């Protein structure tokens, strides 16, 4: 009872937002709390942002 | 209080290089560390790509025949094309490579203002010689990170996220300079690290005038 | 490319004149700490000022 089918296929780009659930692999299961600008994050002796 | 002036910028590398200032007061060491590393990490005007056209892919997860990578990853590759413009704020940068071999960036048709400074910088591998990629690259201004979604059209413009941030890390270090006979004026360096289109010296410039002028909110001229 | 927004001291509900409250306009992110944090050092760091020191 159908002709003919058109699958039509979108391609979303979905990236990091404050919800996202992340998890390590030792069951370290969080979720995002907020992007936090690269300045904000501490920094070691080098430098280097965590 | 004296005060601080530029007297290095010791250029180490063409990727990085620290600038020490020889004056510093007690206390104002960390604060004007803190302060420049900040206001350097989070707003210096950029010049990441923004717009980039192939020539025969219409949507940025196909994948033209001859390169050795996927448009989406050609792309990943060009938000971070280490370039600099000098009298435009957006240009539109075009490629044409052919034969089998590399695309460093080299390969753009650059103009006499709009100067890579990492030739090296591969964009995709071509493997035929009767493929040719071909892109109409955009280059604008700006300042911090703007995604594509965030900014407000034919089907061949692939919108690209943008980076502008030339700083990648920098990292300020208070040390003990005995300057004249008085001690405690603590040397500051700035341990910055760019990515080659801007100026250490001009960074430090720019980064202090900003804080000056939003310092200015409660004080007079 | 450079243009920033600045506030003009937007509020400054002074409870009592020993102890105010500057509350200023938005300002772009990574900023308010910036600015915090660089004022709060210089106030708890050092200004000309007269206190006593031995009696």
């Amino acid at each position: 009872g159908v002709l003919k089918i058109v699958k039509v296929y979108l391609a979303v780009k979905r990236r990091i937002q404050p919800g996202d659930k992340m998890a390590g692999r030792h069951g370290n299961k969080g979720v995002i709390s907020k992007i936090n600008p690269i300045e904000d994050m501490p920094y070691d002796e080098n430098g280097t942002p965590v | 209080f004296l005060k601080p002036r530029l007297v290095d910028i010791e250029q180490v590398s063409s990727t990085h290089a620290k600038v020490t200032l020889e004056p510093l007061e007690r206390g104002f060491g960390h604060t004007l560390g803190n302060a420049l590393r900040r206001i350097l990490l989070s707003s210096m005007p950029g010049c990441a790509v923004t717009e980039v056209e192939i020539d025969g892919v219409l949507h940025e997860y196909s994948t033209k025949e001859g390169v050795q990578e996927d448009i989406l990853e050609i792309l990943l590759n060009l938000k971070g094309l280490a370039v600099r413009v000098q009298g435009k704020d957006e240009v539109i940068l075009t490629l044409n490579k052919s034969g089998i071999g590399p695309v460093t960036a080299a390969d753009i048709t650059h103009d006499g203002d709009v100067e890579i400074v990492k030739p090296q910088h591969v964009i995709c591998h071509l493997t035929d010689e009767n493929a040719s990629i071909s892109m109409r690259i955009k280059v604008q201004r700006g300042r911090g990170y703007v995604p594509a979604s965030t900014r407000i059209r034919p089907i061949g413009r692939l919108l690209v996220d943008a980076c502008y941030s030339p700083v990648e890390r920098i990292a300020y270090n208070v040390e003990a300079a005995r300057v004249e006979q008085r001690t405690d004026l603590d040397k500051l360096v700035i341990e910055m690290e760019t990515n080659g289109t801007i100026d250490p010296e001009e960074a430090i410039r720019r980064a202090a005038t900003i804080l000056a002028e939003q310092l200015e909110a409660f004080v007079d001229l | 490319v450079t243009e920033f927004l600045k506030p003009r001291l937007v509020d400054i509900e002074q409870v009592s004149s020993t102890h105010a409250k500057v509350t200023l306009e938005p300002l772009e992110r990574g900023f308010g700490h910036t600015l915090g944090n660089a004022l709060r050092r210089i106030l708890l760091s050092s200004m000309p000022g007269c206190a006593v020191t031995e009696v």
